[PDB]
């Protein structure tokens, strides 16, 4: 979670937060930035912090995301979106992907 | 024709498409609309005696057994237990009309209910409801213009406010409260005059404390240019009365402080035990000598308080009241031009209110006592007092006052009136139907059954009053074309004349342009739905 | 790695409109009030903020 | 089918196969689009659901019809999906995309029954579908000027277009001028949460109004708030994240004494706490506060005292909005309220509206944002309302982003299905009925509208076909002169994406529906 207080001092320091849920989606995450998940509040080391292209809020048709986008075709994790018309026909779409 | 679909299939196996569809009810094409029209036509046929000064009052019990006698439409149709859903769409206008005007909420039904009546035999020949609408539409911005053309401006100082009274009493005329006409009205014309920003800005209704007890009569209603608290004085032989009292408004108990933070304090031995005991003694001597250094008469708490200070109040000369509610607060506050203080160690002789006279009130074999808070300098918070002799009169009585408010803030908000009685309607009818003379066929029909229920505003007057609709209304139509007066209406008092500026019937031009805007939206909304799909499944 | 391969559905403009992303998309929104960096050093914190 | 000792799969399992299923599933399809039929067009009606709870809905939206529609059926549940997924993509559209779809199953349907193969259909939908398309993006009107004046006029005609089916359809002149003045203001994202829209009870509809900055309804104001001053000229806006009330420092603080002089310097302690914040959020030289967490009454008259209006409990969208209209920062601590961190608006006041106080940030010049209050006579008169104006702004928003916009009324199903037959002319002749099936179900439109506006659908029909045959793209469907027109001149506007969105989620689903051979359905658990 993500206290009003640090929310605050975020704000005023210019600070982009993302808060994830799932440690999977944390830990691929840090698997395509580059860094590493700190047990601790303490500031992150050089080799520590993780780096990429371009991060920000974008909509996609009517759902609010948050895309971390590398311009180098290159990285570990690559991400497919899938477009379409009903659920049914991306979750056929997905399986032929798989 | 209803029931959803059964088919079954071609060849017969299992088709189903909607959960429960062979529970749910569909009904879809003109059908909908006849029905939708029909039971508008009998909640507004319905509403219709209750219009005017011989309308009478519908007597409505709620689920517990409790009878509420009342006159007025939107409390009428919000009382109702009703299952059509046209009926709600009826219950929800009144409700508007109540919320942005305060008067009329009887007119917009039966303005809606004879829309409708007239929209049914123009759907009979074969016209869209969509050109319905549209012509609906367009005949209500024909009678708004005109309604801005013959309105009339009334002053609103309160040098005089004899017009004002006059807008009142029209107000009230119809309510059960109409034997003290005039004297409602006037009260209730200094209630608003007494709480308003004067630069034509809101009249906030917070600032009148409208309160009724039973007992008395009707004519001992009274406005107190104070506050009435249903409280008395804490210890029993304190005075019942004190004047030009310096009031001091406490939202502290009278008690020791407590901290909001969980705490111990930890007694360890004798000597804590003594100086326990007296700080505890020591605190409630400083706040009573606190409060009266200060020179206050008198001392008000929010949070009530213990022995040892209702008879050190009591012994220092200090009439008090405790457990006086929060909005209590804030209009004594506001009334005696005194301010709000947290704690003793704030209370100042500047923050102490001023009343000419408090005193305590009985009210004959009962026991009960209240306060009155009056006879105050430049008091901007106002309370109307209503006795009778069931609380039933009263409720009535507080509902009628309240559209009586309603009535003269409309004033103050925009002084434009025009004339009741039906006059305005039938000047109404009257341009539209000169408008819709000028007009393409088609949408003429639509113009006129506007005009048409638009006069049945003036035919349900009369018929209330005992008179002949259709004469009645025709002559007055015809005394209006022949000569140029818009102010010739239903004399449905009998006075002998049909001038009704003559009459002193008086009412909102807003009032008027509201209502008509309102019904017409509503029609048109109602006009639009071709498709019913109710779950049918009659649940207990 | 198969699992290297992530999957982001949404809805509205026909498969054909399916593109492949060089990083990661999450279906949310952000706590602060800046929504856009050029030049992100992202650190990453398992503890709350 | 002789009963085995042991079956298969569990019993009460229902399977069908075969050309029969896929014809129910095209008249399920026709169902399903026969309940939003009637709402197409200026002359479409609404419809009316009441739920188990007994609250009834009145929408003309086809997406809100189908989603209060309980459908169950696994093929019907499509033509729903993709009405939801045009209202997600584009916000319009939504009954065109299942008229569109279903028609398309209707007309496919007679080949269906004499066993056709379903891939040459699909094949035949997925040509005359990338046609269409590359069609409508060919002779889309765009206009490469870059002209103010011209793209607002543009974006009030799309407006207008998409507002002249609703009930507000009268005030549609209105409500489109409304409409793209709010869009405006919003800097690039162009969120919709940026964009207030407020319902109160009571008024006409020309009585609705567009706020130029931020307002909201009053939030349970505390004693002594009638004491405090409702309207300031110039004020400063104190927006904070802060509890102003007296209480525990915090939840497991424990207060340990041993002295009544400490117990009377904690209570004094906590009094200088609550004091002090007052005290810092006062000497900023703000007049109005405002503030997520509760403000006590201690507080409230503390700022009466001081002629500063206070409001407390205010939701976390008004607070977002008056900071993007004035200008300041959402504080959770008090210790620095720079000049900075606070609001700035013209004129302040809190006033009368319908029953209800709803307080006025006017006068906001650097506002990216504005509130939209909607006056009517009843609850799903001013829902109804809000689902208009929201296909307003989505229709304007799609403008903005893309401006190229064809003619409505049917014009451009005409133009679409003229060239569809034109092309299905010149190829073998197993694709050509498919092809022609498509184009002739591509009249769907013109021949709704003019059912649903009293008309006489084939003279109509055939008078379009005409003169697209003989030259004129934008020929649609004239609802008040009971004739045909030229719907570009008209003013009668669309987003060509709007379209082109309905043309691959109609033909998507339609595909998807055939392609499918068997349905099993699982006993329920
Ligand atoms: N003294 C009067 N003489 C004739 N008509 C009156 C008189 N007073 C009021 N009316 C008419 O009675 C109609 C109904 O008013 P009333 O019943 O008081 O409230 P509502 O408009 O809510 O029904 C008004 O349209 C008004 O024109
Ligand atoms: N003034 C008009 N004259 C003729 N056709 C119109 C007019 N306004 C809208 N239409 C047509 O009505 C069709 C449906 O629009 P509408 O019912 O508002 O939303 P949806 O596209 O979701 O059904 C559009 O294809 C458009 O061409
Ligand atoms: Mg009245
Ligand atoms: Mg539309």
């Amino acid at each position: 979670k993500v206290a009003d207080m640090a929310l605050h001092y975020a704000n005023k320091y210019n600070i982009m937060l993302v808060r994830l849920n799932s440690k999977w989606d944390l830990r691929r995450l840090c698997k395509t930035v580059g860094a590493t998940a700190l047990p601790r509040l303490t500031p992150p080391v050089l080799e520590e912090m993780g780096h990429c292209d371009s991060v920000y809020l974008s909509e996609v048709g009517d759902t609010q995301v948050v895309v971390f986008k590398h311009e180098k075709e290159d990285g570990a994790i690559s991400t497919i979106v899938l477009r379409g018309s009903t659920d049914n026909l991306m979750d056929d779409i997905e399986r032929a992907v798989d | 024709a209803s029931m959803g679909t059964l088919a079954f299939d071609e060849y017969g196996r299992p088709f189903l498409i909607i959960k429960d569809q062979d529970r749910k009810s569909r009904l879809m094409g003109l059908e909908a609309l006849k029905s939708h029209i029909m039971a508008a036509k009998a909640v507004a046929n319905t509403m219709r005696t209750s219009l005017g000064p011989n309308g009478l009052d519908k007597m409505m019990v709620d689920k517990d057994g409790d009878v509420t006698v009342t006159n007025d439409g939107a409390t009428i149709l919000s009382m109702m237990d009703v299952d059509h859903q046209i009926a709600k769409l009826m219950v929800e206008l009144s409700k508007s009309q109540d919320d942005e005007i305060g008067d009329g909420t009887t007119g917009v039904v039966v303005l809606a209910g004879a829309l409708l009546e007239e929209a049914e035999q123009l759907l009979d020949r074969g016209i869209h409801p969509i050109r319905i609408a549209d012509g609906y539409e367009q005949a209500a911005r024909v009678a708004i213009e005109h309604l801005d053309k013959i309105s009339d401006s009334v002053l609103v100082d309160i040098k005089d406010t004899e017009p004002l009274i006059q807008t009142a009493k029209t107000t009230l005329g119809s309510k059960v409260v109409n034997s003290c006409h005039r004297q409602m009205a006037e009260i209730a014309v200094n209630a608003v005059l007494t709480v308003a920003d004067m630069e034509r800005r809101d009249v906030d209704f917070e600032l009148i404390k409208v309160e009724g007890k039973v007992g008395g009569r009707l004519e001992d209603t009274k406005l107190i240019k104070g506050v009435i608290v249903d409280k008395d004085f804490s210890h029993p032989q304190m005075p019942k009365k004190v004047e030009d009292a310096k009031i001091a408004i406490l939202t502290c108990p009278f008690e020791p402080p407590k901290p909001k933070t969980k705490h111990k304090l930890d007694v360890t031995s004798v000597e804590d035990y003594k100086a326990l005991q007296k700080y505890e003694k020591e605190k409630f001597e400083e706040m009573i000598q606190q409060i009266k250094e200060t020179g206050a008469n008198l001392a008000i708490c929010q949070w009530g308080f213990d022995d040892e200070a209702n008879h050190l109040l009591l012994q220092n000369n200090l009439p008090a009241v405790r457990w006086v509610g929060g909005p209590e607060i804030e209009l004594i506050a506001i009334a005696t031009g005194g301010r709000i203080v947290p704690r003793f160690s704030e209370l100042t002789a500047e923050k102490l209110g001023f009343a000419g006279l408090v005193q305590e009130i009985s009210f004959g074999t009962t026991k009960d006592k209240m306060l009155v808070i009056e006879q105050c300098k430049n008091s901007r918070a106002v309370t109307i007092f209503i006795r009778g002799g069931n609380k039933m009169i009263i409720e009535e009585a507080k509902r009628s006052l309240h559209d009586a408010l309603c009535v003269i803030r409309n004033l103050i908000r925009d002084n434009r009136v025009v004339y009741g009685g039906g006059a305005a309607e039938i000047s109404c009818a009257l341009a539209v139907s000169q408008e819709a003379d000028k007009c393409p066929t088609l949408e003429q029909y639509a113009m006129r059954a506007f005009a048409d229920a638009l006069e049945v505003i003036p035919m349900a007057l009369s018929e209330n009053s005992g008179m002949n609709p259709i004469q009645t209304m025709t002559e007055v139509r015809a005394r209006q074309v022949k000569e140029m007066n818009p102010a010739l209406g239903i004399d449905c008092l009998h006075k002998g004349t049909n001038d009704m500026k003559q009459q002193h019937v008086i009412e909102t031009l807003i009032g008027k342009k509201q209502q008509i805007s309102l019904a017409t939206q509503m029609v048109r909304m109602i006009l639009k739905i071709d498709d019913i799909r109710k779950p049918g499944e009659s649940e207990e | 790695n198969v699992d290297n391969i992530r999957v982001c559905k949404i809805l509205g403009s026909g498969i054909s409109s399916s593109s492949v992303l060089h990083g990661m998309v999450f279906k949310k929104e952000t706590e602060g009030d800046v929504t856009s960096v050029k030049d992100a050093k992202i650190a990453v914190y398992s503890c709350p903020f | 089918m002789m009963p085995t000792p042991v079956i298969l799969l569990k019993e009460g399992t229902d399977s069908s196969q075969g050309i029969p299923q896929l014809v129910s599933n095209i008249s399920a399809c026709q169902v399903i689009a026969e309940a939003v039929r009637t709402t197409l067009g200026p002359r479409g009606m609404d419809k009316l659901i009441v739920d188990g709870r007994g609250k009834a809905t009145i929408s003309n939206d086809g997406a809100t019809i189908l989603k209060l529609l309980d459908v169950v059926h696994p093929a019907a549940k499509t033509l729903v999906d993709i009405a939801k997924s045009q209202d997600a993509e584009v916000g319009d559209g939504t009954t065109s995309v299942t008229l569109l779809a279903a028609e398309f199953l209707k007309q496919v349907k007679p080949y269906v029954e004499e066993g056709l193969h379903p891939q040459i259909i699909i094949r035949a939908f997925r040509t005359a579908t990338q046609l269409a398309v590359n069609k409508i993006k060919e002779i889309a009107v765009t206009v490469k000027k870059a002209d103010k004046v011209e793209q607002r006029k543009l974006l009030e005609k799309c407006a207008m277009t998409a507002l002249s089916s609703k009930l507000i359809s009268q005030q549609k002149a209105f409500f489109a001028k409304m409409v793209v003045d709010a869009v405006m203001m919003l800097d690039d994202l162009l969120q919709l949460k940026m964009i207030g829209i407020k319902k109160v009870q009571g008024g006409a509809l020309e009585d609705s109004q567009l706020v130029a900055g931020v307002a909201f309804k009053k939030t349970f104001s505390y004693a002594g708030f009638e004491m405090q001053p409702k309207k300031y000229h110039n004020p400063k806006i104190a927006l904070l994240n802060v509890e102003l009330e007296l209480k525990a420092e915090k939840d497991n603080a424990e207060i340990r004494v041993h002295t009544v002089e400490d117990y009377q310097a904690i209570v004094d302690a906590e009094w200088n706490i609550l004091y002090d914040k007052l005290e810092k959020i006062h000497h900023s030289g703000a007049k109005v506060v405002l503030s997520k967490l509760p403000i006590g009454d201690v507080a409230t008259q503390y700022f009466a005292d001081r002629d500063m209006f206070c409001a407390g409990r205010v939701p976390e969208e008004d607070l977002k909005r008056t900071m993007m209209a004035c200008g300041g920062s959402i504080q959770t601590s008090v210790n620095a309220l720079s000049a900075d961190v606070l609001g700035r608006c013209q004129v302040f006041e809190e006033t009368q509206i319908g029953g209800e106080r709803y307080n006025f940030f006017t006068g906001c010049p650097k506002a990216k944002t504005c509130t939209f209050i909607l006056r009517g006579g009843a609850e799903q008169f001013m829902e109804e309302t809000e689902r208009s104006l929201h296909d307003a702004i989505m229709i304007v928003r799609r403008a903005i982003k893309n401006d190229s916009v064809v003619a409505g009324g049917g014009a451009i199903e005409m133009e679409l299905s003229k060239y569809l037959r034109d092309y299905s002319r010149t190829i073998p002749g197993k694709q050509q009925l498919l092809i022609g099936a498509y184009a002739k179900a591509l009249e769907i439109i013109p021949r709704q509208l003019c059912d649903n506006a009293g008309f006489d659908a084939t003279n109509i029909l055939n008078k379009l076909r005409a003169r697209h045959a003989q030259g004129g793209t934008w020929y649609g469907v004239d609802i008040n002169n009971e004739d045909i027109a030229d719907n570009f001149e008209a003013f009668v506007w669309e987003p060509a994406m709007v379209r082109i969105n309905a043309l691959t989620a109609a033909s998507e689903a339609a595909c998807l529906i055939v392609s499918v051979d068997e349905t099993i359905k699982n006993p329920r658990s």
